[PDB]
Parts: structure tokens; C-alpha cells; sequence
């Protein structure tokens, strides 16, 4: 569908409090705990040539706007997936900092970073299994992801 | 004749489930191995 | 649930009583303090103090507004049957003159020979 | 009510004695640890930051724990289990192993230290309010001698017991579940840690 | 039966008791709406409305006397452990300021950081 | 936390062409697609 | 239906559009006729007439 309805779940609460002789018992509460929601959403684009450019122009051909439909295709999913994680505001409990300044720290120090976000998502329950990063910091990265 | 007029109609539309991690953590004793338990009705 | 994969909402299913309200916890101030299966005025509930609390401890009074047997009368009234019967807090004991004193219960039985009345415990007004 | 029970086709008594034996759970952790946490310790008792040091790694509370250990042996305490956050875990589960070279000094991994468990709070929210067990505190931790010093008194575990409905209303069985239990602690075996 | 072949006589036993009185039926007038598990003065009875209702409808009011959570209170007022509350039908909450208001319980635990309180409601004099 | 929705990958289909002006056909390429992201499965590290 | 056992409630879902509207029906007046593939202002509207309308008759304009 266009729209993905959530899932739904009841639980109960209670808290075994304290009797002491009368102690009226505080009876326990249900709540109605609700997952989230997603909906699908149509990308889409195209050409229009006049039938000049295709007899006169012998470069022109329609696989140049194929081809051309295929990298813009794969460039909107990687952008469309990968986005929401760039574009986040991120508050202070997902943001980890440096951790690793130091001084005088060869810059295999980013080590000290990493380890740091490895405890982060292992402090909260939400361990990370992959990195992403910009090729800029790729041979940082890899001797940290080696034997230092 | 649009979808988003029959999208308020939803008894027509198919209807999936987002499928996902619901619930709440089990709690576990911790605290066996530090306390000795002796146990007797009569306390 | 902490660290789980997606945000979830908590939808609180409302209900409002909390307990039969047969009885009544309160904690007791630095000048009061009470015996068991007796008869106090703290925290404006009236009620049998079911624990032996001294000043600072935590006791339950009783409030069922069923029946129950006191010595705690003023002995110079007369206490009949039907008569309503109050609570003098100055002087700690129960008392037919309404004056400004609490309305704590009707007397189900005369005052007798040992000064002692059963009453049916009102609610608390 | 007795319409809840039978319309609400998600809703069942399983839910409830769930989450009975959830509350039960997390508030026999409560009776157990609370005492460690919230004692009042004294300074033979307490072994402050022995770590501390000058840019060491956080793996320097390796030399805290070791400290810990020693105070305990002296008094002959011997601490064998270590109850400390959930947030020290990677630190300490560091020290436990046999940690790396770090300015060419080799530090023995920690050893005599049978079970480490992380016992962070617990908390529900019943009604409109909020009930919650206080867990160790981040960045303290407990060497504790197991089954001496602490006895668990266990007079009834549990007894779950449905009771007074009302027929004129079509309420079902009030569940009622309780317990008689107590626990003794001591000072005797305990040695608080900081970091 | 009508068509009874011999002639008897129905002698009535008359009882006055009908229902334990936890909870009484009430109809909605055009200015009145009800959510579940909610307080309401509907009829002169004030109690824990059961079932959502609109104008016209027929809803349950739960006047048990037991020990209730809520915290439809004003805010500005401090609601102490003992003190009275009324029903402000004006302003639809709980206030400790009486004046014309219906007295309608009193509270057996005092204002937390969340305006909740517990209090138990009282017999509707 | 990371859910790709797919219900039509990709799809090139080519269209209205004025005779009249001597114009090919358009072409166009649509797809539908969602996708699902949260806040509970990231850490931003720094440098 | 007719014969509908239970009572059922129509949910009428709106469309605006039409016709592609490129041309417009139109009833003659008593003043005007029209030849086809000619140009006529009947009704307050401008176009090609592509039937012959005597006065009543029905035509339509491009």
C-alpha cells in the first residue's frame, strides 16, 4: 500500500509495593505500546527530444539517456536510504566527540574515536556492526581497522 | 479519478503491517550468586 | 524498552481506582503517635490506627465505616442510641457535642456500665 | 471488568501474570542490592580513584580494582564478586583481560574475580505515576564477599491468589499477588569502588 | 396464564433492596459529553464515568468509594495529604476552594511533581 | 531500524509524441519506493 | 438494489474533471443559426460550429 499501518502490543505494570497491615493494595495499570509508521512515495523524471536531434545528431541515441537514467536511478537510492542518516539532528546522546585528541597523537589516534563509539553503542543497547564515513578519513580508518 | 480520493476508504485498500520489535526486556535475577537463601515457612 | 530498533509510543489505557479505599496510609507528624487497634484523628483521616507508630513512623487507619467498639468516650455525657458522636481533638476522646469537633459515627449502643459504646464509623466528611 | 476479559480479544490474564512476575523480579533485585548501594560506607570501607595517575587509560581502573582487591585481603575480606554499573562494562570487562602493553608496561589481567554483574535500575510506570528501583551508580563498583555475610530469608516466594469479584457488577476475580521476605546484609564484606 | 383453568391468587413479597448501588445509570443531557474512566457531575451523581457518551446517550457512573487516581486538579492549589476537595463543574476539576462546589472526596496522597494525586471519593450528600 | 520498501523498481515507458511538431516520444522512468529510518541505530562520530 | 435486504450508504468519490474540454456543446436561440466548419459567438462562446444548427437545433463548438 501506500501507507504501512503500525503494529500493536499490551502490556501490563505493577510495582509490589510495601503492605504493612491494612494497606489497601494499589492495584496495577495496562498500556497500549504502538510501533511506527512508513509509506512508500514515487520518484520519477524523463526526456523530451525533438525527431531532429535524433536523425541529425549522429552522437545523440537514446542509450545516453538509458545510461543517463541509470546512474541519476542509482544516485536517488543511495541518497534516498543513506540521507536520513546525514541529514539527522543529532542530539547529544548520538553525537560522540573526538575522544582521541590527545597530544602529539599520530593520527591512527582516530582509534581512540572509534573505540570510544564502540562503548557509546555498547552503553546504550544500540551496538553499531557498521560504519559509514566520507573516503576522505578511508586510510585513517582502515589502520585503525588493522593492527596499530 | 485520483488515489487520494478513495485513500480515506481504507476498508478497500490492503492493509500491511509494519512489522517490528515490540514488547518490553525480561527482567533477570541478579542478585543469586552474592546471597546465600535459606528458605522455611515458618519464618 | 531501551535501545530497541524503532521509536515506539506509550498509549496509557486510563483507569482510575487505585484501591478499594478501606483503609488509609499516613505518616505521622512530630507530635503524634499512635497504638494499635486505637482510634486517631491524623492527616484529617479518622480511623483505627492498625500499627504502633511512634513520631515520623508510617500507620494505617481504618476507614471502613463499619462497626467498632470504643472506651474512648467522655465519660460525663450520655451516650445513647442513634445519638450522632463526634471527635474532640483537644481532648482525644469522642464526644455528643457537636461544637466545632469532627463527625466520626452514630452510636449503635448505649453508654454502658464500663463506659463503653459501639458506633458505626461516617464517612470523612 | 468482565466485558474487558471477553471483548478485548488481545487483552488475557497472561499479560497480567507477566507482568506480575516481572514486577517480582526486578523488586527481589531491589531487596537484595538495594542494601550494597544505598550503606552508608566508611573510609575502610571505601577505596577511592587509585587509578587517577596522569593520562592513563580508562583501563587504569585496573589499578583501582587492584587496590580493591588488596584492601579486602587486608581485614581478609577477599572480595570475590564485583557488582558495578551496566555503563562500566567495557571498561572493566577491559581490566578483567588481559589488557594491553601501554608505555611498554605488560599489566596482568585481574584474577580471584569469579562473576562481575552490572546491575542497573529498573523502572515502570503504573497509572499516572512512576515507580523505579535506583540502580548502582555509573562509575562506582562493589567487591562483595558471596553467601556469608548475606542470607536471603524466604518465607513465602510468591502466592498469586484471585479473590473478591463482584457478581452484581460482572467484575472479574481481583489477582492478588504478595510475599514474605527480608534479606540481611553486612559491612563486613563489601568494599566500595569509585571508577 | 390468562386462559388459567381454575382461579387462583397471586399474593406479592415485597423487598426493597434491587442492586448493590456501586454504580448508577445516567443519561446525557445536550450540554454533558463523557470520556471513559473519567470524573463527572452528571444528575446530581458524581463519580467515574465508565463509557464514552455524546448528547442523549446512556453512561455508568462508578460511585464505589474507593481510593481513585487523578490529576484533573488545578494546578495553583496544593492538595496535602487530609485536605477536602470539591468538584469545580465550572471549571471541571478538582479544587480545595469549596465555596458553592459539590464536596466529593478528600485526599489520601498529597500533590507529586505531576499534579496526581489519590484521593477516595466521598458518599454524595 | 533500517527497512528498504520496494513495490515497483524501475520503469521506463515512453509516451506522447506531437506528430504535428515532428517530436519523439517522451520518455519517462518512475519507481515506488519507501524507506524507513530511525535515531535509535546511529552514533555520530567526529573526525 | 431494489431488493436490498439490508440498508446500505452510497460513498460518492469526487472527480473534477470531465472531458478534456476542446469543444462545447450549445443550444441555439431563435436568432441564430450555424454552418459547419464556421465560426459562431453562441452562448458566450467563441468557436468553430461543426454541425449545420437551424434555431433549437444542436450543435457543437470547437
Amino acid at each position: 500500500p501506500q501507507v504501512m499501518d503500525a503494529k500493536w502490543a499490551l502490556q501490563g505494570n505493577c510495582v509490589f509495593l510495601e503492605h504493612i497491615e491494612g494497606e489497601e493494595i494499589k492495584f496495577g495499570t495496562i498500556n497500549a505500546e504502538n510501533g511506527p509508521v512508513a509509506r512508500i512515495q514515487t520518484y520519477a523524471t524523463g526526456f523530451e527530444y525533438t525527431k531532429e536531434m535524433k536523425d541529425f545528431n549522429q552522437t545523440f541515441s537514446v542509450e545516453i539517456l538509458n545510461k543517463s537514467i541509470g546512474e541519476s536511478y542509482n544516485a536517488l537510492l543511495n541518497h534516498i536510504h543513506l540521507s536520513p542518516i546525514i541529514n539527522f539532528n543529532y542530539k547529544a546522546s548520538n553525537k560522540t566527540a573526538f575522544k582521541g585528541e590527545t597530544n602529539d597523537p599520530i593520527w591512527l589516534g582516530i582509534w581512540r574515536t572509534l573505540t570510544q563509539a564502540q562503548k557509546d553503542t555498547v552503553i546504550a543497547k544500540r551496538q553499531g556492526n557498521i560504519l559509514m564515513a566520507s573516503s576522505a578519513d578511508q586510510i585513517e580508518i582502515e589502520m585503525a581497522l588493522n593492527g596499530g | 479519478m485520483t488515489f487520494s480520493s478513495t485513500s480515506n476508504l481504507k476498508e478497500l485498500l490492503r492493509k500491511v503491517v509494519l512489522d517490528v520489535e515490540l514488547g518490553r526486556e525480561q527482567v533477570q535475577l541478579l542478585y543469586k550468586p552474592i546471597y546465600d537463601s535459606i528458605a522455611d515457612s515458618n519464618l | 524498552f531501551k535501545g530497541q530498533p524503532t521509536p515506539s509510543t506509550i498509549t496509557q489505557i486510563t483507569r482510575a481506582k487505585i484501591s478499594d479505599g478501606k483503609s488509609v496510609r499516613v505518616i505521622l507528624s512530630e507530635g503524634e503517635s499512635t497504638k494499635t487497634q486505637q482510634f486517631y484523628l491524623i492527616n484529617g483521616f479518622f480511623g483505627v490506627a492498625m500499627q504502633d507508630g511512634e513520631k515520623g513512623d508510617e500507620v494505617t487507619l481504618q476507614i471502613e465505616q463499619a462497626e467498632y467498639e470504643t472506651d474512648n468516650i467522655v465519660t460525663s455525657e450520655a451516650f445513647e442510641a442513634g445519638k450522632l458522636i463526634y471527635w474532640d481533638n483537644t481532648a482525644k476522646k469522642f464526644t455528643t457535642t457537636s461544637a466545632s469537633n469532627r463527625l466520626v459515627g452514630r452510636v449503635t449502643d448505649g453508654k454502658d456500665s464500663n463506659n463503653v459504646i459501639w458506633f458505626i464509623l461516617l464517612p470523612q466528611q | 471488568t468482565k466485558e474487558m476479559k471477553d471483548f478485548n480479544q488481545t487483552f488475557s490474564v497472561e499479560i497480567l501474570n507477566k507482568s506480575i512476575g516481572e514486577s517480582y523480579n526486578a523488586l527481589l533485585n531491589h531487596i537484595h542490592l538495594s542494601p550494597i548501594i544505598n550503606f552508608n560506607y566508611k573510609a575502610s570501607n571505601k577505596t577511592a580513584f587509585k587509578g587517577e595517575t596522569n593520562d592513563p587509560i580508562w583501563l587504569g581502573i585496573w589499578r583501582t580494582l587492584t587496590q580493591a582487591q588488596k584492601d579486602t585481603v587486608i581485614a581478609k575480606r577477599q572480595g570475590n564478586i564485583l557488582m558495578a554499573s551496566s555503563a562500566d562494562q567495557i571498561e572493566i570487562e577491559m581490566a578483567l583481560n588481559g589488557g594491553h602493553l601501554l608505555n611498554g608496561s605488560m599489566y596482568p589481567s585481574i584474577k580471584n574475580i569469579s562473576t562481575v554483574i552490572y546491575y542497573d535500575g529498573w523502572e515502570v510506570t503504573v497509572g499516572k505515576k512512576t515507580y523505579s528501583y535506583k540502580g548502582v551508580t555509573p562509575g562506582k563498583g562493589y567487591l562483595i564477599r558471596p553467601k556469608r555475610g548475606f542470607k536471603e530469608l524466604i518465607k513465602r516466594d510468591l502466592t498469586t491468589e484471585v479473590g473478591n469479584a463482584d457478581l452484581s457488577k460482572l467484575v472479574e476475580n481481583q489477582i492478588v499477588g504478595h510475599c514474605y521476605r527480608g534479606a540481611f546484609a553486612a559491612v563486613e564484606e563489601n568494599v566500595q569502588e569509585i571508577s
